[PDB]
RNA sequence: GCGGGCCCGGGUGGAGCCGCCGCAGGUGCAGAUCUUGGUGGUAGUAGCAAAUAUUCAAACGAGAACUUUGAAGGCCGAAGU
């Protein structure tokens, strides 16, 4: 129901798309930020830090054009939060995106 | 009796919560004025702040005169 | 009577033209609020009275 | 203490004010004027949306240079602006008032803001260095601000 | 400066005891119009001119 | 919390740099009480703070 | 009362004050780029742009872009930051 956890395949090329060099990086995790907002509804994302060093592999200025991620949705377990649920994003290392779809991980 | 049986109660409990909870506590050290002396270093700090500021001559570029 | 020194115990030279001052002597130099304000007349804060 | 405005019912309403908030008066007085009037749940949600954001503060009085936005189109105005250090100042006024009225034995959610005031606080000083050796005053502006809930419902 | 003479070590330590603040029990006395030392000396600036 | 201390004290018994002092993450309530060096030593005799190797120059 | 001003009513205030006959003066302000002190419009405006660059997670904490820890990406590049 809220618990489900998913792959997806995130389009950085489209996304960094005119932004300055010294600015691309930040700006690409700042579109991850957006893209598990806007799929899962939680204003709360945590992002993994291998995903963030993911990112930063290539320098500041050269950002992967593709990169696959999961999507976890988690139960915030003791924080009394107004934020009943979290999303988690962790890197997958992929060899090729070729024909990859956004399979869900069932549990 | 009821008085004295209090004060034997407040001093056991004062006891057994520092043992088992205070940190270090300084003996006497004549206890820091800061607490209104906040407010004094304010009113000090209002006169510093408005200490004389030295005047100085006007820089102003004029072109030519006239002939 | 007043004090025949009363008002002219400073040392208050006026500032030529060519600034924003009125031509009033004015105490010379320091970094106090009684420097560069106004000595030596009667329409000045301290002064000194007119005809002592 | 004396408060302006003394309410016309004082079994059936509450009082809270603060003293040298430094916090901007012109932006304070402007979320003030908006607030004016409202609901406390009301006043409250329209607080947080303006920290989020999601409502604007319209500048009528000193709205010298402040720029235009959408959200100001709900006031029939086209200045606006999303001040939050007032907002906050003042929510926690609302709070306090809140917290007064529940001492008191007043209904919470019946309370709308009949009175709210903000009066310029002293200043205090700061100094900036230009030019050619020059130094300017660089000073804060505090404000008072002292309001009256009233259960009106 | 490290290579002070006795004189000048002497006078550093008497501005130094000097600038302590003043005591609470002072403003507790009757005949008190005293609140604050308003001869604290900073280093950064009234760099005390020797 | 508050740990720059427990690393300057640590560069100066390691006789490294600081840059090479690597407190433990995860335990860092054991390193905060370790105010006085002589007891950092301890630390680093468990292994809580290690000297990490000097960043690799290749020659060939 | 032509006028210079003055006499009462109300409020605040808490300890001295005025009329008349004479005497005396440091005795009446709108200006002097007057002196001192305070306050406005400007104005929530100019501005917070010299020297490539930050990001992620955790901890303390009421409160974290700026604190600390770890990881990643950078710079100073032995006449060095
Ligand atoms: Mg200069
Ligand atoms: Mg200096
Ligand atoms: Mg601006
Ligand atoms: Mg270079």
């Amino acid at each position: 129901n809220e618990v489900v956890t998913r792959e997806y395949t995130i389009n950085i090329h489209k996304r960094i798309h005119g932004v300055g060099f010294k600015k691309r990086a930040p700006r690409a995790l700042k579109e991850i930020r957006k893209f598990a907002m806007k799929e899962m509804g939680t204003p709360d994302v945590r992002i993994d830090t291998r995903l963030n060093k993911a990112v930063w592999a290539k320098g500041i200025r050269n950002v992967p054009y593709r990169i696959r991620v999961r999507l976890s949705r988690k139960r915030n377990e003791d924080e009394d939060s107004p934020n009943k649920l979290y999303t988690l994003v962790t890197y997958v290392p992929v060899t090729t995106f070729k024909n990859l779809q956004t399979v869900n991980v069932d549990e | 009796l009821d008085k004295l049986i209090r004060v034997g109660i407040i001093l056991v409990l004062l006891i057994w919560g520092t043992v088992l909870l205070l940190k270090s506590i300084p003996h006497h050290s004549n206890t820091p004025d800061y607490q209104e002396p906040n407010s004094n270093y304010t009113n000090d700090g209002k006169l510093k702040v408005s200490f004389s500021v030295v005047r100085n001559n006007t820089f102003h570029p004029k072109y030519h005169e006239l002939h | 009577a007043v004090s025949e020194l009363a008002g002219h115990q400073t040392s208050a030279e006026s500032w030529g033209t060519g600034r924003a001052v009125a031509r009033i002597p004015r105490v010379r130099g320091g970094g106090t609020h009684r420097s560069g304000q106004g000595a030596f007349g009667n329409m000045c804060r301290g002064g000194r009275m007119f005809a002592p | 203490v004396r408060y302006s405005l003394d309410p016309e019912n004082p079994t059936k309403s509450c009082k809270s004010r603060g003293s040298n908030l430094r916090v901007h008066f012109k932006n304070t007085r402007e979320t003030a004027q908006a607030i004016k009037g409202m609901h406390i749940r009301k006043a409250t949600k329209y607080l947080k949306d303006v920290t989020l954001k999601k409502q604007c503060v319209p500048f009528r009085r000193y709205n010298g240079g402040v720029g235009r936005c959408a959200q100001a189109k709900q006031w029939g105005w086209t200045q606006g602006r999303w001040p939050k250090k007032s907002a906050e100042f003042l929510l926690h006024m609302l709070k306090n008032a809140e917290s007064n009225a529940e001492l008191k034995g007043l209904d919470v959610d019946s309370l709308v803001i009949e009175h709210i005031q903000v009066n310029k606080a002293p200043k205090m000083r700061r100094r900036t260095y230009r030019a050619h050796g020059r130094i300017n005053p660089y000073m804060s502006s505090p404000c008072h601000i002292e309001m009256i809930l009233t259960e009106k419902e | 400066s490290s290579h002070k003479t006795f004189r000048i070590k002497r006078f550093l330590a008497k501005k130094q005891k000097q600038n302590r603040p003043i005591p609470q029990w002072i403003r507790m006395k009757t005949g008190n119009k005293i609140r604050y030392n308003s001869k604290r000396r900073h280093w950064r600036r009234t760099k005390l001119g020797l | 919390s508050m740990l720059r201390l427990q690393k300057r004290l640590a560069s100066s018994v390691l006789r490294c740099g600081k840059k090479k002092v690597w407190l433990d993450p995860n335990e860092t309530n054991e390193i905060a009480n370790a105010n006085s060096r002589q007891q950092i030593r301890k630390l680093i005799k468990d292994g809580l703070i290690i000297r990490k190797p000097v960043t690799v120059h290749s020659r060939a």
